[PDB]
């Protein structure tokens, strides 16, 4: 359960500033390590963030085309693994391509999604020797990823809270005639929320309710009675502020741009080539 | 030195979840998938899935870091 | 790492257990799925009657789980002919097992490997559920399960008939079996195969009807058995009180839904009736 989970206790953070602090600490500790092991080759924290966003998108694409069909819980677990890993690790040390593959590999095991290593790596658009090398790298990085997650493998995703809220609306909020028409747009919003750092800052129930409420507002439906009456005033204020801050995080999101991403990819390949 | 049952006190930081046996009469079970005869034979009921969904929808909704 | 191996505690098909500093260390597919299952489950659970995962660490595809060191288990207690299991002792073991199981079930996790040697006892007499290597989350329709889980002598009839989807009953039946073993000092239903296990179940408790088990015929491995009347419960357990018999009957109900949950079992008069469960410091040691 989330309310006593490791996700709530150890991997939900107070603010965007705290996340920026952890990422800047990672970038600076890699810089100190490299300098002690010996320049414009280094990537800046914002460049690391652009690369991490691009590679989270790559991980989502890989999980999407995966066969056998990857459950949405596995994909969410893998993306959360990726975010958590790069909270405290530089892409300049561990390459995000291999880390994202290891995230999917570990999430499949944790979720109890049954796939063998050959069928896992057969999903890559590469060469069989390239697939073998990728599997070797994933196996080498599996324990590293587990250690970097501090052995907290269970990830609570917003999808089941979303379904529970849909059930609760369909049962107890007759003002909303058919809550199911809210799902699609809310699902879209869920995806957008997943792009930001919200998964490290708010509970899955808060994320799911924010998506549903945003869908309702996009539909012209007022659902404030659901919060006031069905959910039974300070707490209402904190909840409303959490939802508005989440919507603002979605609004302030900047997707990676092609040219800067290509330049940063060249920089990262140079970082991994050197030393 | 007798024993007395104490209900499990775990804060969920969210709205109260209706008890499992109540779900069917409260209208919740009209919005979940019915359990097939094989599932019911094995002991799986739609009440379990509905209760899990509601518990997850309500868990930590009011909590803040 | 920070632990030096003191003693050797056992070997299994999955891992080897050592006693170290006191703690117990359990040492192309990658990291072992059983170890990952134990890690992922025991990190989300915290209860006095559930084994605690204190740490994990390893190298390459090896990993070392660290648990609290567990002195003995219920199997050694049952098989120890010097030990006398008074009703208070049985009540206490049952209470600790059911409280741990209640906590586990509230977090939507089935143990699926309940048996006397998986109920470990520490130096203070606190029973902890251990060996979570087959434990799984339940309550999600989109996930299917295997019926081979639970060892045969403690396997519930719904499992023996091929139930893919199930709930807490698979644990509760095993608890019933464990209770029976605590009473008879011998396995209740020591079948040699699935057929023998089912035959023993039906010859002892009666071949269930379409009434006692409304949808039994729907189970994919259902076999029509001979109509054994079933030995009456007071005849199997000659010294069981009426409250104990009600608890046993609830734990052995063929209908998995009707079978009593851990919460319902904890609410029965048996646990509240005199005599009270013995304190853990007074539980017997082998
Ligand atoms: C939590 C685990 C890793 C643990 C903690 N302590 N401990 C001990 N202590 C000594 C002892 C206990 C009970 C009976 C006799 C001796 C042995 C052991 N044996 C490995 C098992 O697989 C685990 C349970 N299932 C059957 C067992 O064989 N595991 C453990």
């Amino acid at each position: 359960m989330y309310h006593n989970s490791s996700q709530k206790r150890h991997w939900t953070f107070s603010s965007e500033e705290q996340l920026a602090r952890l990422r800047a600490d990672a970038n600076r500790k890699f810089r100190c390590k490299a300098v002690a092991n010996g320049d414009p080759v280094f990537l800046e924290p914002h460049e690391e963030m652009t690369l991490c966003k691009y590679y989270e998108k790559r991980l989502l694409e890989f999980c999407s085309v995966f066969k056998p069909a990857m459950p949405r819980s596995v994909v969410g677990t893998a993306c959360m693994y990726f975010k958590r890993f790069y909270l405290n690790n530089s892409v300049m040390e561990y390459h995000p391509r291999i880390i994202m593959l290891t995230c999917a590999f570990l999430a499949c095991k944790v979720d109890e999604f049954n796939v063998s290593s050959p069928q896992f790596v057969g999903n890559l658009r590469e060469s069989p020797l390239g697939q073998e090398k990728a599997l070797e790298q994933i196996l080498e990085y599996e324990l590293l990823l587990i250690q970097q997650l501090n052995f907290h493998l269970i990830v609570h995703n917003p999808y089941r809270p979303f379904e529970g809220f849909l059930i609760d609306l369909k049962t107890r909020y007759p003002i909303l005639e058919n809550p199911e028409i809210l799902r699609k747009t809310a699902d879209d919003f869920l995806n957008r929320i997943a792009l930001t750092d919200a998964y490290l800052l708010y509970t899955p129930s808060q994320i799911a309710l924010t998506a549903i409420l945003s869908s309702a507002s996009r539909a012209g439906i007022t659902m404030e009675s659901y919060l006031s009456e069905s959910l039974m005033r300070t707490c209402l204020s904190q909840l409303l502020d959490i939802m508005k801050s989440m919507r603002n995080l979605v609004k302030k999101y900047e997707p990676p741009r092609s040219e800067e991403v290509a330049v940063l990819k060249q920089k990262l390949e140079r970082c991994h080539s050197a030393e | 030195a007798l024993y007395e049952y104490q209900p499990l006190q775990i804060e969920t930081y969210g709205p109260h979840v209706p008890e499992l046996e109540m779900l069917g009469r409260l209208g919740y079970l009209n919005h979940v998938r019915a359990a097939s005869p094989q599932d019911l034979a094995g002991g799986y009921t739609s009440s379990l899935a509905c209760h899990r969904a509601l518990q997850d929808a309500f868990s930590g909704l009011f909590w803040q870091p | 790492k920070r632990y030096e191996k003191l003693d050797f505690l056992g070997e299994g098909q999955f891992a080897t257990v050592y006693k170290a500093r006191i703690v117990a260390i359990k040492k192309k597919d990658g990291i072992n799925r059983t170890a990952l299952r134990e890690i992922k489950l025991l990190q989300e659970l915290s209860h006095p009657n559930i084994i605690g995962l204190l740490d994990a660490f390893g190298h390459k595809s090896n990993i070392s789980l660290v648990f609290d060191f567990m002195e003995t288990d219920l199997e050694v207690i049952i098989k120890d002919n010097s030990l006398v299991l008074t009703p208070s002792h049985i009540k206490a073991y049952m209470l600790m097992t059911l409280q741990g199981l209640e906590y586990l079930h509230q977090h939507w996790i089935l143990h699926r490997d309940l048996k006397p040697n998986n109920l470990l006892l520490d130096e203070n007499g606190v029973l902890k559920l251990a060996d979570f290597g087959l434990a799984k989350s339940f309550g999600s329709p989109n996930r299917a399960y295997t019926h081979q889980v639970v060892t045969r002598w403690y396997r519930a009839p719904e499992l023996l008939f091929g139930a893919r989807m199930y709930g807490v009953g698979v644990d509760m039946w095993a608890v019933g079996c464990i209770l029976a073993e605590l009473l008879l000092r011998v396995p209740f239903l020591p079948g040699d195969s699935d057929l023998d296990q089912l035959t023993r179940i039906f010859e002892t408790l009666g071949t269930p009807t379409e009434e006692q088990w409304p949808d039994m015929c729907s189970l994919p491995d259902y076999v029509t058995f001979k109509s054994f009347p079933g030995i009456p419960l007071h005849h199997i357990f000659s010294a069981a009180g009426d409250d104990l018999l009600d608890l046993i009957q609830g734990l052995f109900l063929f209908n998995p839904c009707a079978r009593i949950t851990a919460t319902q079992a904890l609410k029965m008069k048996y646990f509240s009736n005199r005599p009270g469960p013995t304190p853990g410091c007074q539980l017997p040691r082998p």
